[PDB]
């Protein structure tokens, strides 16, 4: 549960994985 | 072992239902092909979204969670964050389940 | 080996750089594709040892 959220991740980056992945 | 499974594919080539009349115009056709970077080309959090379907979902965040570590090579350090640590125990386990999500979209969920 | 180092910290780099390369419909496919499969076979999932499982 409380999904993974990779270490690493940039700002637009993470904006891009919440959005293709969710 | 191997030589077992040509042996065997070479009967079952044989035993089909007249695969070897072509009085009419049929073909026969043998594909053999290799998935091109297919270790290289894991999205981790697309592995996970498709592991929480089969295991615990704490199972799966440690099979994801071992992949994003980082690299060590005497001076050189760098993360990982694409692809699939192929050294891994348990790794033996995520080529064969991942290769068969490609079985559904080659051979299609009818066939 | 240090040349192939130097390339895999570079494609790693240009990964976080240019984004997921995957669409998200793409992803959406093959996730009901497997959802389909799975319900399909009724596949149950493998569950966490508990305490003892005995073997």
């Amino acid at each position: 549960v409380q999904p993974f959220h990779l270490r690493g991740m940039s700002s637009t980056f993470s904006q891009r994985s919440r959005d293709i992945f969710d | 072992p191997p030589p077992l499974l040509v042996y065997k594919w070479c009967q079952g080539i044989n035993n089909l239902q007249d695969v070897w009349e072509t009085s009419e115009g049929e073909c026969n056709v043998m594909l053999e092909s290799r998935f091109e970077k297919m270790y290289e080309k894991i999205d981790l959090t697309l592995l996970n979204r498709l592991l929480r379907l089969i295991v615990d979902h704490n199972i799966a965040d440690y099979m994801t969670a071992k992949n994003n570590v980082v690299i060590n090579y005497k001076d050189m350090n760098h993360t990982n964050s694409y692809g699939i640590i192929r050294g891994l125990q348990f790794a033996s386990f995520i080529v064969q389940y991942y290769g068969l999500v490609m079985d559904l979209l080659v051979l299609g969920l009818h066939r | 080996t240090r040349l192939y180092l130097k390339a895999e910290q570079e494609r790693q780099h240009n990964y976080l750089k240019d984004g997921p390369y995957i669409t998200a419909e793409e992803a959406v496919a093959v996730y009901t594709t497997t959802v389909h499969w799975l319900e399909s076979r009724r596949f149950s999932p493998i569950p966490f040892p508990p305490l003892s499982y005995k073997h």
